[PDB]
């Protein structure tokens, strides 16, 4: 296709090679750059001038181009390079205007599962005086990115009052997500105890906290 | 050694025009440079906007031209965008960049004037939205015998109904990074934001150290800084 087009998605075992390529029209006599960019991150220039590498960016990456596509190659991937990598160009047409690939998300393969670390927090003393009570239970370092999760009054199931997160990718490449428990104070004080119930993966970690 | 801050408003009302200014340190803006701006809407891609120079010379997306000015302060070494007539398209983060001289046509003289952006800004929000600013209510989340385990003890703040996003939280005005985990936000119900941010410290730590989390609201332009003390009582 004439527009700037990579594939939305590859994959790479870890310490094995992956090439992304990119394709247009305007990349025909263009010397090309790449954007590597992580969630909740900004871009980071990786390639320019087609096979540049700026100061500070491993030797692992290099790009290469010949008429209508180019390519950025990652030789022996990390799980640090899992990302997403936008080429760049600018038109041939007009005044030049500068477009952007559409992105390619790269996922390292052979990263360590892992089951969630949970953590969950009663109310405050402060909320409870300002009449009202939320219990938070924060979930993280698990892998794969799935996870669901309930809720206990007691031994009883309660679902009234329940905010749960996605997950979200962490900086280790691990998942993270977090769950709210919305109470009245009186509710709060007058139970025995609250449970947060994570599943991930077929397995079960529950926390629970008690009025004191 | 050039470094860039965006700085906006956070909420626009729809047909409202956004102002965002970037921030130029560690060089000048009358330097040759191309000081630029690009977006990315929530979930999707990367979109330039537009470049200027010094001297006042601009070059725009043309899918945005009849709504876009970029402007440059010399005085204050800053430059700027303005995006009229805003619809909920235009929610995203925007980026500040830098993009070196460059030549790409081929009527250019050399070749090797590359065009590419290898300094960024941080980002700034911008929600695009009729409903109300609402800053964020702040309460601690107290270690305890039960948030520890071992020779760690997990304490936090927990940062209630706001909006727009986002907050963004510190420990100990920065002095506090390691073990440090701020979760994305959920959206509730009722339209409102809240999140959390825990810190894992060494459980030896909590009577000898002092805990504060440092909770930015910019959009309401409210700040909260909350002690974390051990529960104790």
């Amino acid at each position: 296709s004439s527009e700037l087009t990579q594939d939305p998605a590859v994959s790479v075992a870890l310490g094995q090679t992956v090439r992304i390529t990119c394709q247009g029209d305007s990349l025909r006599g263009y010397y090309a750059s790449w954007y590597q960019q992580k969630p909740g991150q900004a871009p980071v220039l990786v390639i320019y001038g087609k096979n540049n590498r700026p100061s500070g960016i491993p030797d692992r990456f290099s790009g290469s181009s010949s008429g209508n596509t180019a390519s950025l190659t990652i030789t022996g991937a990390q799980a640090e390079d899992e990302a997403d990598y936008y080429c760049n160009s600018r038109d041939s047409s007009g005044n030049h205007p500068v477009v952007f690939g559409g992105g390619t998300k790269l996922t390292v393969l052979g990263q360590p599962k892992g089951a969630p670390s949970v953590t969950l927090f009663p109310p405050s003393s402060e909320e409870l005086q300002a009449n009202k009570a939320t219990l938070v239970c924060l979930i993280s370092d698990f892998y794969p990115g799935a996870v669901t999760v309930a809720w206990k009054a007691d031994s009883s199931p309660v679902k009234a009052g329940v905010e749960t997160t996605t997950p979200s990718k962490q900086s280790n490449n691990k998942y993270a997500a977090s769950s709210y428990l919305s109470l009245t104070p009186e509710q709060w004080k007058s139970h025995r105890s609250y449970s947060c119930q994570v599943t991930h993966e077929g397995s079960t970690v529950e926390k629970t906290v008690a009025p004191t | 050694q050039v470094q860039l801050q965006e700085s906006g408003p956070g909420l626009v009302k729809p047909s409202g025009t956004l102002s965002l200014t970037c921030a130029v340190s560690g060089g000048s803006i009358s330097s040759s440079n191309w000081w630029s701006w690009v977006r990315q809407p929530p979930g999707k891609g990367l979109e330039w906007i537009g470049e200027i120079s010094h001297g006042g010379y601009t070059n725009y997306n043309p899918s945005l031209k009849s709504r876009v000015t970029i402007s440059v302060d010399k005085s204050k070494n800053q430059f700027s965008l303005k995006l009229s007539s805003v619809t909920a398209a235009d929610t995203a983060v925007y980026y500040c960049a830098r993009a070196p001289p460059y030549c790409t046509s081929a009527s250019c003289p050399d070749d090797y004037y590359y065009y590419y952006m290898d300094v960024w800004g941080k980002g700034t929000t911008v929600t695009v939205s009729g409903a109300s600013t609402k800053g964020p209510s702040v309460f601690p989340l107290a270690p305890s015998s039960k948030s520890t385990s071992g020779g760690t003890a997990a304490l936090g703040c927990l940062v209630k109904d706001y909006f727009p996003e986002p907050v963004t939280v510190s420990w100990n005005s920065g002095a506090l990074t390691s073990g440090v985990h701020t979760f994305p936000a959920v959206l509730q119900s009722s339209g409102l934001y809240s999140l959390s941010s825990v810190v894992t410290v060494p459980s030896s730590s909590l009577g000898t150290q002092t805990y504060i989390c440092n909770v930015n609201h910019k959009p309401s332009n409210t700040k909260v800084d909350k002690r974390v003390e051990p529960k104790s009582c």
